[PDB]
RNA sequence: CGAUGUUGGAUCAGGACACCCAAAUGGUGCAACCGCUAUUAAAGGUUCGUUUGUUCAACGAUUAAAGUCCUACGUGAUCUGAG
RNA sequence: ACCAUAGUAGGCCUAAAAGCAGCCAUCAAUUGAGAAAGCGUUAAAGCUCAACAAAUUCACCAACAUAAUCCCAAAAACUAAU
């Protein structure tokens, strides 16, 4: 004998038309003629934009920073589109089409001579940004199962999350940092310039607080 | 660029337990510092080198005494990682002119006026 | 009940189970009864009859099984556990037959 | 009172004598040595000297 | 047999050297002296 | 040289020559734990039964 | 402790359960409120692989670990005691708890190498041919990390790898 | 010299490593484990 | 047998076993499901 | 740069294993013979010719096989000098 | 571990679509078992899942080969170390 439990029911879910992901273009329609310098600073540190959910209850969350080029968009589009029930689920791009020109030279060039030519386009993705947002009358578990594939084939480390999962790990993140037993935290030492440590740190560190190092992000770092 | 550094005032707002901990009186600030230079100025920026020079802190592990006024506290704040600061104490009070020769400074940071009677 | 089905019970003549329902120790022998009474084991051979002897007073539960080796296997479940009876049954009645 | 490799500290237990009997014992010993000095029964002395 | 590429402590690839319990102790003791230091600078 | 002053014997069989020079014996650097059969029955009954096994359960 | 007996008489086989006497938990525990058997005797973080009088209480006459729901151990401590029991078997303590096999005592093998505190099984470990230098160095495990919480009287943490 | 952001994880100046190692999270340790409590 | 970085059961009859300091997947029905963790 | 003489051969080979042969095995869309894959194993082996300065490559005949590489593209105070 | 019977080959399109190419409904007997979550069939039949009953230690994720003369200090889990 086992007693039953009430099943979660979705009466409030409204499925939009064209639930499957839009095709995105290899190159923008108005190709950038002027060659841009590479901010690596756009992959660096925490993300400001696209941190929260909008319509959907599920998402892929980026744990590192990285560049997304057309190959990745293709991968996600196909993989998600044939992995979903178009009736019961819908997906959404939380990331723009690749807009940032990246140059190259022909292999075999000597150093110098000018900048290179535009090879392809990418999208910058800062750690903590939602890549793809899936809603529906789905339970998190199915979506999670096939979303983790996609997540795994992305250039940065990433996870599949729900609203519940995300707020879980955020409350855990702050609770870990008010639980902390040792008096010595990165913030505390860095801001007050103890041991003259500011010599070895970068200015950005004051904001990043030793959680972010380069494009990498370690969540365990308080 | 590595530069000089601001130190937010919040750092210098003491918590009520700190008084108990380091042995300072909640009510009255101490009058004088005994500053000692604990670290070396080498591998540090020129401006810290200068601050150390103008505090009389040139020689290591030698004590020096300074007013506890803000003018001084500013410089000390710049080099605070190079030094040890302990409050001067006067159990026997300040020395008179008869007591100048017999004065000595004990490591607990206290100035004894009569040293070695008979 | 499955491990008995895989083992081809057809080497057995007659299986009786004598037990006393109101005793506290009889659950094991009962488990054995429902393991041998199942459709798989029951249909492996139709030459074998399964008899349930039910008494209040006898006070000692018992399992008796005859097979065509001229062999008689009698296990008195008292303190014996179900799957010990069924393992003993398996290695005893299969290896010989 | 069980016994495991750990639950008992791995070093001899110590018992230091009561302070009173000790003070007595000390005064007694000092008395003895002092007699040795007064009698001139020490042979030859060495001394560690700061100079 | 396991070489360190280029120069030991310099380049993209460096000799891995680990932090010692000793070093943690030392650093922490310094920190403590500094916390006290900026207590006495406070009033 | 000081490797020549080291004498190693696999078992205890030593030339009586070498036995006759021995001044003293160093204490063994590890305390050897006794097996279960080394303990006196006094020591076995002195140590508590920690848990109480069901009578039905078979060992 | 319930022995199962089997008898062969004249093409009839009798199998019967028979109950013997089980020793009982010693009368007066230090922490009676305590939940798990290790804990109410205040043995948590105290027993080692070396303490046999404790370990032999959970195992079978044939040397294998007793199951957990019977013993009542707190899960963590169950794992610790299992590690310890393995380590103690390997160390050559509990020589009486092997299975008895009249033939196999006769065929000598090279006299048992004395070992202690062994985390892995001997047959499963590849010799480390390559060692490695000061910076990348292959360390050899000693004891188990399950016991890294034992009380240290020296104050220095036990050294688990050399 | 390497850029600020890189692919390969970028070995830290030793002093920064010491910082990282001192400032690690320490989880609170209860006096008695809640499981071994009643 | 295949040497793999990740072991996964390819059917209901696969079982998972630790031998020689490794993990293994043995399968009686389809021997092609045999796997050795590297 | 007050000289670290350079391609291919000859001679003699040292080494790695990411095994071409020989050994031991797992899987097969493995019946058998062949095979195709994968694991372990490096003590010993790994041909002779036509053309090219050639390394490669093509072709003839074979082999249990005619391994992939490293050694200042091993080896000119041992040789060669076709390039 | 255990167990699997009912309207019924549910209605369609197709040579056949019998829980399981596809499209639509997704009701209903029995204490209990989806117009079926995996395999399987030409369409079936046939194996399992979820359902009753039987019981109940704990069970979310986590594992990743290598080079060329010869491995590369030796060793070591406790007698008290801010
Ligand atoms: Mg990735
Ligand atoms: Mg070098
Ligand atoms: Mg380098
Ligand atoms: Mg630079
Ligand atoms: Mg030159
Ligand atoms: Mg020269
Ligand atoms: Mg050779
Ligand atoms: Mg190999
Ligand atoms: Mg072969
Ligand atoms: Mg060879
Ligand atoms: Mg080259
Ligand atoms: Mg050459
Ligand atoms: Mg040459
Ligand atoms: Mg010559
Ligand atoms: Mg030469
Ligand atoms: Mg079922
Ligand atoms: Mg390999
Ligand atoms: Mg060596
Ligand atoms: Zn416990
Ligand atoms: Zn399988």
């Amino acid at each position: 004998f086992k007693t039953l439990l009430p099943v979660p029911t979705f009466e409030d879910v409204a499925i939009p038309e064209k639930p499957k992901l839009r095709f995105v273009e290899r190159v923008p329609l108005v190709p950038k003629v002027r060659r841009e310098r590479k901010n690596l600073s756009d992959i660096r540190g925490p993300s400001t934009e696209a941190t929260e959910f909008t319509e959907g209850r599920f998402a892929i969350l980026a744990l590192g920073g990285g560049y997304l080029h057309w190959g990745h968009f293709e991968m996600m589009r196909l993989t998600i589109n044939r992995s979903m029930d178009p009736k019961n689920m819908f997906a959404l791009w939380r990331v723009p089409a690749p807009f940032k020109p990246i140059t190259r030279k022909g292999m075999g060039q000597r150093m110098g001579g000018g900048k290179g030519a535009i090879d392809h386009y990418v999208t910058p993705v800062k750690a903590g940004r939602l890549i793809v947002e899936m809603g529906g009358r789905c339970e998190f578990k199915e979506v999670q199962g096939f979303l983790d594939l996609v997540a795994h084939k992305l250039p940065f480390p990433a996870k599949a999350v729900s609203r519940e999962t995300l707020e879980k790990m955020r409350k855990d993140q702050e609770e870990r940092e008010r639980n902390n037993q040792n008096p010595w935290t990165f913030e505390r030492i860095a801001t007050a310039n103890m041991l003259g440590i500011r010599k070895v740190l970068s200015p950005y560190d004051l904001t990043h607080k030793g959680r972010y190092w380069g494009k990498f992000y370690t969540p365990e770092r308080v | 660029k590595f530069t000089r550094s601001r130190i937010p005032d919040k750092v210098f707002q003491p918590s009520p337990e700190d008084h108990e901990k380091y042995g300072g009186d909640p009510q009255y600030p101490h009058k004088l510092h005994i500053v000692t230079r604990i670290k070396s100025t080498k591998r540090r920026p020129y401006w810290e080198k200068d601050i150390i020079k103008m505090l009389g802190l040139e020689k290591a592990h030698t004590p020096q005494v300074h007013k506890n006024i803000p003018s001084v506290n500013a410089k000390l704040k710049v080099v605070k990682h190079l030094i040890r600061i302990k409050p001067l104490k006067l159990p026997q009070g300040l020395p008179t002119e008869e007591d100048m020769a017999n004065t000595c400074l004990k490591s607990n940071g206290e100035l004894v006026v009569r040293w070695l009677l008979n | 009940a499955a491990a008995l089905a895989r083992l081809g019970l057809r080497a057995v003549k007659q299986v009786r189970v004598q037990f006393c329902p109101f005793e506290k120790n009889v659950e094991s022998t009962r488990t054995f009864l429902q393991a041998v009474s199942s459709e798989k084991v029951r249909c492996t051979n139709l030459n074998c009859s399964v008899i349930a002897d039910v008494r209040h007073d006898g006070s000692e539960p018992c399992v008796d099984v005859l097979f065509g080796d001229g062999h008689r296997l009698i296990m008195r479940g008292a303190h014996l556990t179900a799957q010990e009876m069924l393992t003993a049954f398996a290695s005893h009645i299969q290896a010989r037959g | 009172v069980p016994k495991t490799s750990l639950g008992s500290p791995p070093w001899p237990d110590i018992v230091l004598p009561d302070p009173v009997e000790e003070t007595r014992h000390h005064a007694e010993v000092v008395g003895q040595v002092n007699e040795l000095i007064a009698a001139g029964r020490y042979g030859r002395l060495f001394a560690v000297v700061h100079f | 047999r396991n070489r360190i590429p280029g120069r030991q402590w310099i380049g993209k690839h460096r000799r891995p050297r680990p932090v010692s319990a000793q070093a943690k102790q030392n650093m922490i003791r310094r920190l403590e002296t500094e916390a006290e230091n900026q207590y006495w600078l406070s009033r | 040289t000081m490797m020549q002053r080291l004498h190693l014997f696999p078992d205890e069989d030593i030339p009586e020559d070498i036995l006759k020079n021995l001044v003293e014996e160093l204490p063994q650097p590890r305390k050897v734990p006794r097996r279960l059969d080394e303990y006196t029955q006094e020591e076995i009954e002195a140590f508590p039964r920690v848990w109480s096994p069901p009578e039905d359960y078979r060992l | 402790f319930r022995e199962v007996v089997e008898i062969l008489d004249g093409k009839t086989t009798i199998i019967e359960g028979r109950i013997t006497e089980t020793p009982q938990e010693s009368p007066n525990p230090p922490n009676p409120t305590g939940q798990c058997p290790i804990c109410r005797w205040n043995l948590k973080h105290k027993y080692n692989y070396e303490d046999v009088l404790l370990l032999s209480q959970f195992i079978r006459p044939h040397g294998g670990m007793l199951p957990r729901r019977i013993t009542g151990l707190c899960q963590e401590e169950h794992l610790k005691i299992e590690e310890c029991v393995k380590m103690a078997h390997r160390a050559g303590l509990l020589p009486n708890h092997r299975p008895k096999l009249p033939e196999g005592f006769v065929p000598k093998s090279k006299p048992r190498l004395n070992r202690y505190l062994t985390r892995w099984s001997p047959r499963s470990v590849k010799p480390i041919y390559n060692k490695g230098h000061r910076w990348n160095k292959v360390r050899m495990p000693v004891g188990s990390p399950l016991l890294k919480d034992n009380v240290s009287y020296s104050g220095r943490p036990l050294l688990l790898y050399h | 010299g390497s850029k600020a952001v890189t692919r390969h994880r970028r070995v830290m100046h030793f002093e920064r490593q010491k910082l990282m190692a001192v400032t690690e999270y320490i989880p609170p340790k209860p006096t008695i484990n809640p499981r071994c409590l009643p | 047998f295949k040497t793999k970085g990740v072991l996964k059961k390819r059917c209901r009859d696969c079982y998972l076993v630790k031998r020689r300091g490794r993990w293994f997947i043995y399968c009686k029905t389809n021997p092609k499901h045999k796997q050795r963790q590297m």
